[PDB]
């Protein structure tokens, strides 16, 4: 495992009577700058 | 203004030509092809080569025949133009001359050198040169494997003909070859391929023969 | 009494025994009318097909989860599909098209509206399977996010990419873009549930060639 | 996240809350293709209706006397009376021509035939009447005779020559060129009757004004 | 006639719970630049 990240509240999220009751958020993991990969290796998995 | 082109000298680049005077065939070569307003004659090589160059195209060997060998007597096998294949481009000149390559390949199940020897002039060159073939320039094939040898240019006839068939001056070669080493099933193939050719004289494309 | 050639784009005429040609008295061939009784400039007709036009406008709503479609739009066969589109009638002869895109996504929301569409841009061998991508993914693309809140316009700008050299006129072969739904839409009550989206296009860098009868398809790549 | 403007030719578009346009990695937008594909100049597109037609062939008889008429065309009208035409699809959009003329009327003559026909133009205006002209004077008109024997090919260039500024694609307004016998033909026996002519056009200084609904008529001038 | 002008929806009006239902539009026609005016005459009408 890489390890765990925690999302949690701060501040509830606060609604108008114009503005929507909850928001819908995404992840995304971008790698790094330095990012080397090395020594390639064969997998079991097909189509990837 | 832009669009438009008029007369009345250039016409002959416009394309109008008169077929009755040719000047010598080789003479159109340097005719300016006909043109419109909007075209781009541009030469464009895709590939560094070209195929197109007598040099390159005939590079490719091409092959001609297939027997298995289990007897030591002389094997007489006659090599015609190319028929049937890319070889059959040379099909449009008669007179040819230069030095061809042989790839011969040997399969021998029970091992058995193989001897390859050319003769330009037939079996017979008004006596029968065919005693042993060690003096002509044999050159010897172990089994299981192939060589690249090539035959210098010998003949009466400084100019092969590429299209007839007659065994004294048409053919561009006779080939000679025995097993040795007491064996059988000795099976070869060879093949053909030139180098730096020469070709003469064109002739028109020949027809396509389905009676044979 | 010579050979006089007249040539003119693909048409050429030879001619023998000509004779020499004729003008009004004192006339005057320069084409541009000055005084001017039309403000537009000359070179309007030839360039009149790159103008951009509404295409293929779609509706997102709530129900409409993520991963899903809210318009499509098959790119090369969509500046003409119909006789009313400015590029149609000179696109009707000409067989090949080299042309380059741009494409300005539309999108109005209503402030205290919240979610994403992603336009994309999908060529046509790609567009053949869709089965085989991961939707996480589709960010790889040339693309632009659009917000919700804070994004009038998305303006994006895709140079000609296919296999073959040129490309069939009448077919989708330069692909299409297609817009995805990247999270639901969030609706305060009251409000308009359907936010419409207008994919705005246009066309640069006008490419034509290889002539054919005015309604009859050919093959050219393949 | 500012205000984006954004004009070709007619239309134009003005953005509000714009953001920054994208593009594939490495785009190269250099329009034409190096290598070649296509022989062709890559301006063929737009100069394509300038390209010489054929138009409205007849067929000159020994019968037809002196003054009457072999064939006719009506000028403007004639380079997209149909959809086959090169000119037509780009003249189904803009409703005003400026443009010239070139007119190359061919005819053969079997050698050992003697006889005219002449070639005039008569503009729009002066074409609402015949009656009132005198035959023996015709010649007074932009024109070329053409000669039975050692004639192959007559050459006349027409400016533009019309009252109002611009004139109306869809109709007849530039008037156009008539052919009229000059002298009757004189045929030895056997040789075929009939004379074919053909009127093979062109069009020169092209122009195009005033867009307009692709099937719909407007009036301009009048 | 000096031509038809068409004005049509790409999107629907978007309102929100505090905002307005439907807006009140207004066309003006301004002269141009370089608009000259020819050769004056009377006309029919009264107090113009």
């Amino acid at each position: 495992s890489l390890g765990h990240l925690r999302i949690d509240v701060l501040n509830r999220l606060t609604y108008n009577s114009s503005s929507p009751n909850a928001v819908n958020c995404i992840l995304q993991i971008k790698m790094g700058d330095d990012a080397m990969f090395m020594v390639p290796t064969t997998s079991n998995l097909v189509m990837q | 203004n832009v669009e438009a082109a008029q007369g009345e000298e250039l016409a002959t680049e416009v394309g109008l030509r008169a077929t009755e005077n040719d000047g010598s065939l080789s003479e159109q070569l340097n005719m300016s092809q006909p043109m419109f307003l909007n075209f781009k004659k541009h030469k464009v090589n895709i590939y560094a080569a070209t195929h197109t160059k007598v040099d390159h195209i005939f590079g490719r060997a091409w092959a001609v025949g297939v027997f298995n060998t289990e007897t030591a007597a002389i094997q007489k096998f006659d090599l015609h133009f190319p028929t049937s294949t890319h070889g059959a481009l040379s099909r449009f000149f008669c007179h040819w001359t230069g030095e061809l390559n042989i790839h011969i390949l040997n399969v021998s199940t029970t091992n058995a050198f193989l001897k390859v020897a050319h003769t330009w002039f037939g079996t017979d060159s008004g006596i029968a040169r065919t005693a042993t073939l060690e003096s002509n320039g044999t050159m010897i094939i172990p089994p299981n494997e192939q060589m690249t040898l090539c035959v210098p240019y010998y003949s009466e006839v400084p100019l092969r003909c590429v299209k007839g068939s007659d065994r004294n001056s048409a053919g561009l070669g006779s080939l000679f070859t025995q097993a040795v080493g007491r064996t059988i099933s000795n099976r070869v193939q060879i093949f053909v391929s030139f180098r730096c050719p020469n070709f003469f004289f064109p002739l028109p494309a020949p027809r396509e023969a389905t009676s044979a | 009494d010579r050979v006089a050639a007249s040539t003119t784009t693909n048409a050429g005429n030879l001619v023998q025994a000509s004779v020499a040609p004729t003008m009004p008295v004192k006339p005057d061939f320069k084409n541009t009318d000055d005084f001017l009784s039309m403000s537009y400039r000359s070179t309007t007709a030839p360039t009149n097909p790159t103008k951009m036009v509404h295409l293929a406008h779609g509706t997102w709503t709530t129900n409409q989860h993520r991963q899903a479609l809210v318009a499509s739009i098959t790119l090369l066969q969509a500046f003409w599909p119909n006789q009313d589109f400015p590029a149609w009638g000179q696109s009707r002869y000409f067989a090949a098209v080299r042309c380059g895109f741009h494409i300005q996504v539309q999108l109005n929301v209503n402030i205290g509206s919240a979610g994403c569409l992603i336009a994309a841009y999908m060529p046509k061998t790609a567009h053949d399977h869709m089965n085989t991508y991961t939707f996480g993914s589709y960010t790889n693309l040339p693309h632009v996010l659009m917000n919700a809140a804070t994004t009038s316009q998305a303006d994006l700008y895709i140079p000609y990419v296919f296999n073959h050299n040129y490309a069939r006129t009448d077919s989708d072969d330069l692909g299409g873009i297609y817009i995805w739904v990247w999270s639901a839409l969030t609706v305060p009550s009251g409000s308009p549930t359907t936010v419409d989206v207008t994919i705005f296009g246009s066309l640069l860098d006008l490419d034509f060639q290889c002539p054919r009868p005015p309604g009859a398809d050919t093959v050219i790549y393949t």
